[PDB]
């Protein structure tokens, strides 16, 4: 009855999708034929038989990400007027992803999310998966962001973003569609979980021991932190966070809204063994700077909010054993204004293995949400990245073409420089 | 008569809650149904207190059950001793507090407070004589702390001579379960003083060391540490639903322990406490049992009673003990520690002996302390609150839901005035 | 003796009829067929009043059902107890009212009202003292606003000493079931305050909620709402059915209801009220059953009492209970509401109690409320009558069978004639 | 017993009664052969062995479509006096279908109603199923509607029209013959029901997800719509609604009595899972304007009167959580003078499925009869599609050489212009 509709766009958000309701239906026992042989209800609505189908709206403006979920193996589950397709991709520009080709099924896609609302009596609030990289998941978020904030405005809407990565980068235009992308939406967004494909590229070679990994393997991994994020509402647990929580607890000023998910434990069959994984010892883990999926150094920031999303077999004696070692520390440091750094759920659930799934089956897991200073050095790349290519003015013909101003870009790096010096004023201590 | 309406808010005392209401019909012989099935006739001699008899011979509990998310109602009733309340009774929200006091106590809790107080008000006309109401909620939460407080202050507007005690989760010293939990038990703590007769400070710190070092629990659960607050939530009523050689009620332990009307936080206490192992080692006497109380590592409030003085001192007993062995006792301690006492309050116990044991056990006690050693309780949670208040962090959360800075100005204001009152009465003489 | 010929017009009153005579049926221990099956002989010492006795000790109702269209006595005739009643009293147009006053109370229901009346004499010749009658129809519809009221204007012209009771289903406030319902309903009501002793207003919006709210039923059909109005049409008559330790009739609820002959329009009321689960979480206590029927959430009719003063109010009770726990209870609620009853009639409650309760229950109630709160219910119909007749709007399928615009001006007149006495002895001191 | 006859007229009337008179036979159980292995008797009169025949006349004044009806599946149901032909047809021509051609045979029509008449000892009303574009659905029906009306007066004589769609015409002449109608049966007809073919090419692709619609399947959604409104004389239902209840719930004044139907839910065997279909879910689906059968946008306009006509597993007290939520809505406006805007029917049987149709089995469904303002801009387009051609006087000279006058062009346009200002009349607010 605490219903949440998740909005999947560009390849990037579609991907992750299908290991993320992948996943549910394995927490559920539901058959991908939607059937099973109540607590589902935050994500699954039912029909009038026994056959259960998500609350997701999969968008992207190329057929060729949902074609192969239309014909996948969850072919039978999703409704087929859920998976909206456009003709041509936004086509790592932002502009055609806000102007051009987003304005012409953005009518369409906020009509489906219109008729998923209205069958949802307690609906929280929105999972919106996209990148920043990809036009798509840039400029069409973007234009819908502003849409559900006219039309809904008081429902919490976190978003998933694949953060681009300092030296790693799939695309030339990145750095123009992530600063184009996060001007848009930080008056709109609530919380924004920032994760990075180079730090999970570094997790699954060194804690999983995989030489080679997929995108398949990395949408395992962030589907394990959005289903330890919604652990609470769709399981019954000791101590349970909302989705309304996670903005109250990790946003103290409203520009400020980007933590880094981090996951724990992450290991394979062979080191399922060899340690028994304590809820202090997964707890070391994620503050450990090695641990983290956004290629930063917290080392290098301080935190101004944790939250601890454990499941499992957790004792909550022992949470406290383990949190409080953490304050005494050096190298995890807070902010002067902040004594209280913490926000803790405990889930009786423990974290389920996909088969074919690269991660052990274990008793016991965390997802740390930790806003931290260490994220405005990531700021000051991606400007770094802005301000070497708009200098010569590259790729803006791209982006004037389809309906922006050469303007705009100045207007979204000065509130850039408005948002880095937003972190170096609340990183500094207090006079007096 | 004097029946007692209980009210569960929050996640945390509707956890307590529903171990209170194992205890209780533990007490008094009640199944998972809700029909009797002791063997005294003592057991439903004030059963009316805490019941309300229906049709078919079934008692079911006078507990009103609030929260902002459906969550933990469905632990409550699917649960063991959930089907022992009224459907009625179950008044929940769908949104959730949102960790938050605004939302609790303005924007969500005050569209269900009339759904609360239409129960409260129905479940007041079926009491003979009402005693008063008990509210069970923590600071650190959103419902326990904004819609807790705000059903404390519709009910006090309509019931002003009865009492109204609370036995609310305080934050911890060390460890912070909220990152805004200066900012929900300040706004909390503002409520308390100007509308609660009496109010029970418990911190989770103090119940880990408990359950830690005195019952050598290596693993205790949220269900270990709410059996310790439930033993003692029936242990201040225990002279009401029971006879006893020196009877007291929830009015003797107000009047007793409250010198001034805003000097009413209290630390409570349990004993005996023993180990599966260190239980035949030990003998069960009023002795054992008082020293047991007046030190400090059995305090269910994380302060130290010896860095203040008690002003009044409540020690509740229950089973067959005798009277001058426990009135040597309240003595020696006032004797010993004659520096840890009040000097201008002369015999500051309260000593009240029920006749009932608790369940297993031969004789146990009840320690309610009205001590100055809570002036450390709020000159941290002030201190936590004016660090995070002068950089106005995490304030847009509360200013967006129709608040303003007034009310946290006022209301750390409030708890400095407290703390300047714990402090006066500490060093008078 | 006191026998009640009941008639039901519009598909309404024949559906509510035909869930009445199952209660009634039920009550008096009668089979499908309609022969005697119960145990006690209190159930045949007052058998008249609604049976005829047929040779070959067969009892069948004295019901007279009346449509203008086919469809409603097919479904009478082939459902459940459709078999008991005699067949000489379907009397059924071919053509259907058309949702339209005028054509049943001037074109095609003049065309019938002489088959019904001949039936209404020859059921009135074989009652030895004639009680009076009962109707049961709509205000919204076209056969139970137009034919209905038609019958009405035409039997007390016949019988003008004997009392006509109507249960007139009144349109909703939120929704609307027709179109036309603003000119059905006040072109009823024209005739309603002319020739009716008593009328008892019952709205589908509030019934909805009472299923919802009380009942908890999640999805209640049409045969769920005519059984609450059921157990209330038996309510009212059971002192008449039934001995009991002080006993009223149809003329004892006419003559403590009715203060004036205009002001005879009733809200209902039905106690008590459980679901299946909450049933066993409850007691069956007069004080329980009082308090229940005397708030807003209980009333048949979807007027809140506390916008209005009660000018008079009847509680029929129901079982074997104690009068001074109902005297006590009728004062009770006089005393804290005392700014909800009328100033200038002192003890404005009639008291009934009957000695047999209704089928599985301990005992019951039926509340029979004259307010003033159903001005309400007529500044609504009179507003959306004025704003559809000042454009004229649908007025052409009335003026086109035999109607002037004068007749709407006289009775939008005659309700905003009522609509001020009730606003006059609300304010009358 | 409360029989009703049905006249169909033209081709497009015939072929939706191909689908209706298959559709009815489904309902009763009654074979093609008439055969069956009480509820029928309102479009059933039965012979004295056990053979059912329907109480239609379908008229046209060419043969092929009536030839098809003769040697079809439904050769053996149908009374071969009541199939009756012409040998030319009207041919897009009102003259011919009113004066030329339509007098021969009107006697021989008449003669075949008044036969049925006489054996319907309970009839309300009349069924005439024609379209405006074709001369013999306009020029044959304004010449019928003329003599039952002489006939019989007081019976309720509903019309269900194909009108003619904005951009999608079939007939050059169609802005003729419709406006010629309209003249002719607007004194006459009590309430006629507007249809749209280019809003049902719009139903069959979005809703039932078929790119190559036929008029076959045209013919079924209208068929549904019929037995949706005969479905309270031919079933037992909680809340009835007879023929003459239509005209008088919906008819405010004489001249406006054009309501637009639709029909909901619609769907395929695909969508038929997925959803859930509560009744609160099928109501807002037709008061969205994508769901109309009659392209006009009701947001342009007022609702006057708005009639629910339910059918199946429809629970009374979820209609009123419904209809209250729509009176809140501001899309969906009303007129002032107009707060009571709601006339509702529920019966307890289901929609059914044709076998080879493109509906699911539903087990409930709305047939919405609104009202509207809405549909004044249909006759402002109409009148300009008339105003272009009359100016040249193109075409006249084939509708004077059949017996009109040219001055009678100019009485039917300024009757139109009169009917246009009514929508303004009653559209705009009342003062004091
Ligand atoms: N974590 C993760 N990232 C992915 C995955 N697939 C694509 N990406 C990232 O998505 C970014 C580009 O966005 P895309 O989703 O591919 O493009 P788009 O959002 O569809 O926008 P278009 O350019 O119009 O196609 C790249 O930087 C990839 O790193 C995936 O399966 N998992
Ligand atoms: N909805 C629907 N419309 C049809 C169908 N068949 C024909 N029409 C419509 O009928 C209109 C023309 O009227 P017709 O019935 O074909 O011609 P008519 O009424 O026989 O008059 P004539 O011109 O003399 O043949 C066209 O605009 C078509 O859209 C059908 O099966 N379903
Ligand atoms: N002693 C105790 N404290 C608890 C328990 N459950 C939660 N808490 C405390 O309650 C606080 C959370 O408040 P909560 O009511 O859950 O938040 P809300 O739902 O927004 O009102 C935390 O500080 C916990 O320490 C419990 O079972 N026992
Ligand atoms: N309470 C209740 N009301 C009903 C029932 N059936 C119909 N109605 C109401 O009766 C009205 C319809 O009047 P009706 O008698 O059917 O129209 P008529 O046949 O033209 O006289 C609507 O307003 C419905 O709300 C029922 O079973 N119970
Ligand atoms: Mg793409
Ligand atoms: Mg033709």
């Amino acid at each position: 009855m605490r219903e949440c509709i998740s909005i999947h766009v560009g390849q990037a958000g579609v991907q992750i999708g299908n290991a993320c309701w992948e996943l549910y239906c394995l927490e559920h026992g539901i058959q991908p034929d939607g059937q099973m042989p109540d607590s589902f209800n935050t994500f699954f609505s039912e029909t009038g038989a026994g056959k259960h189908v998500p609350r997701a709206v999969f968008v992207d403006l190329e057929p060729t990400v949902i074609d192969e979920v239309r014909t996948g193996t969850y072919r039978q589950l999703f409704h087929p007027e859920q998976l909206i397709t456009g003709k041509e991709d936004a086509a790592n520009n932002y502009a055609r992803g806000h102007y051009t080709i987003g304005k012409e099924i953005i009518d369409l896609v906020l009509d489906r999310i219109r008729k998923l609302a209205d069958q949802c009596t307690g609906l929280q609030g929105f999972l919106v998966f996209h990148s920043f990289g990809g036009g798509t998941g840039s400029g069409f978020t973007s234009l819908l962001m502003e849409r559900l904030s006219v039309d809904y405005g008081k429902k919490s809407k976190l978003e998933f973003s694949i953060y681009p990565a300092p030296q790693v980068s799939t695309a030339v235009v990145e750095p123009y569609n992530s600063i184009l992308t996060t001007h848009t939406t930080l008056e709109h967004s609530d919380c924004a979980f920032m994760v990075d494909n180079e730090a999970i590229y570094d997790i699954c070679r060194r804690n999983l021991d995989i030489e080679r990994p997929t995108y398949t393997n990395l949408n395992r991994l962030i589907s394990q932190i959005v289903s330890s994020i919604t652990a609470s509402l769709r399981f019954d647990g000791a101590l349970n966070v909302d989705l309304t929580e996670f903005q109250t607890n990790l946003v103290p000023y409203p520009r400020i809204h980007f933590p880094l998910a981090t996951y724990a434990p992450v290991i394979s069959a062979e080191k399922a063994y060899h340690e028994q994984l304590s809820v202090a010892e997964i707890t070391n883990a994620c503050f450990e700077p090695a641990n983290q999926m956004v290629k930063c150094d917290p080392r290098h920031g301080k935190y101004m909010a944790c939250c601890l999303l454990y499941r499992g077999d957790v004792v909550p004696k022992d949470v406290n054993a383990a949190i409080a070692t953490i304050k005494t520390k050096r190298s995890i440091q807070f902010v002067d204004w902040c004594p209280t750094g913490f926000k803790v759920g405990i889930n009786y659930q423990p974290p389920t293995v996909v088969p074919g799934g690269d991660l052990a089956k274990v008793q016991r897991a965390v997802c740390m949400l930790s806003n931290t200073t260490a994220i405005a050095e990531a700021w000051a790349r991606l400007d770094h990245k802005f301000d070497l290519m708009y200098a010569k003015r590259a790729f803006v013909h791209w982006y004037v073409g389809e309906g922006m101003e050469e303007g705009e870009f100045s207007e979204a790096r000065e509130d850039m420089a408005a948002l880095e010096k937003d972190y170096e004023e609340v990183g500094v201590d207090s006079v007096e | 008569m004097r029946e007692i309406v209980h009210i569960q808010a929050g996640q945390c005392g509707n956890q307590i809650g529903a171990k209170f209401w194992e205890v209780i019909s533990d007490e008094h012989g009640i199944d998972p149904t809700g029909s009797y099935h002791g063997d005294s006739d003592l057991q439903l001699e004030r059963i009316n207190v805490y019941y309300n008899e229906a049709a078919g011979n079934k008692y079911v509990p006078r507990a009103i059950l609030v929260d902002l998310e459906p969550g933990t109602m469905d632990s409550v009733r699917s649960g063991p001793f959930g089907q022992i309340f009224r459907p009625d009774n179950f008044v929940f929200g769908q949104s959730g507090a949102g960790n938050n006091w605004a939302k609790g106590h303005y924007t969500e809790g005050a569209e269900l407070v009339d759904s609360v107080l239409d129960v409260v008000r129905k479940e007041s006309e079926s009491c003979d004589c009402l005693q008063g109401f008990q509210l069970t909620h923590s600071l650190g939460g959103g419902t326990g702390s904004g819609m807790g407080t705000l059903l404390i202050s519709k009910i006090r507007e309509e019931y002003p001579d009865r009492i109204m005690n609370t036995f609310s989760v305080v934050p911890s010293p060390k460890v912070s379960d909220t990152v805004v939990e200066p900012y929900n038990a300040t706004l909390s703590v503002h409520q308390l003083v100007e509308n609660t007769d009496e109010t029970y400070c418990i911190d989770n710190e103090a119940l880990y060391d408990i359950c830690f070092r005195t019952l050598k629990l290596t693993t205790p659960t949220y269900g270990d540490l709410n059996h310790l607050v439930s033993a003692t939530m029936s242990g201040v009523t225990t002279c009401l639903r029971f006879p006893g050689q020196l009877n007291a009620d929830l009015r003797k332990l107000a009047v007793n322990m409250v010198p001034f009307p805003r000097l009413h936080f209290f630390m409570p206490g349990f004993a005996p406490l023993t180990s599966r192992g260190s239980q035949q080692y030990r003998a069960l006497t009023v002795p054992e049992l008082t020293q047991q109380m007046f030190d400090a590592k059995n305090m269910m409030a994380a302060c130290d009673p010896r860095h203040g003085r008690y002003l009044t001192v409540a020690a509740v007993f229950r089973g067959r003990m005798s009277m001058k062995e426990v009135d040597e006792q309240m003595l020696n301690v006032q004797n010993k520690n004659s520096s840890y006492f009040v000097e201008w309050i002369p015999n500051n116990v309260k000593t009240a002996v029920c006749d009932i044991p608790p369940r297993g056990l031969k004789m146990s006690a009840t320690f309610i302390g009205n001590s100055t050693a809570i002036q450390e309780l709020f000159k941290r949670i002030s201190e936590q609150f004016t660090a995070m208040f002068r950089r106005k962090a995490f304030l847009h959360w509360y200013t967006g839901e129709g608040m303003d800075e007034m009310e946290f100005t006022e209301a750390e204001s409030n708890m400095n005035d407290l703390v300047s009152e714990y402090q006066q009465y500490q060093d008078a003489t």
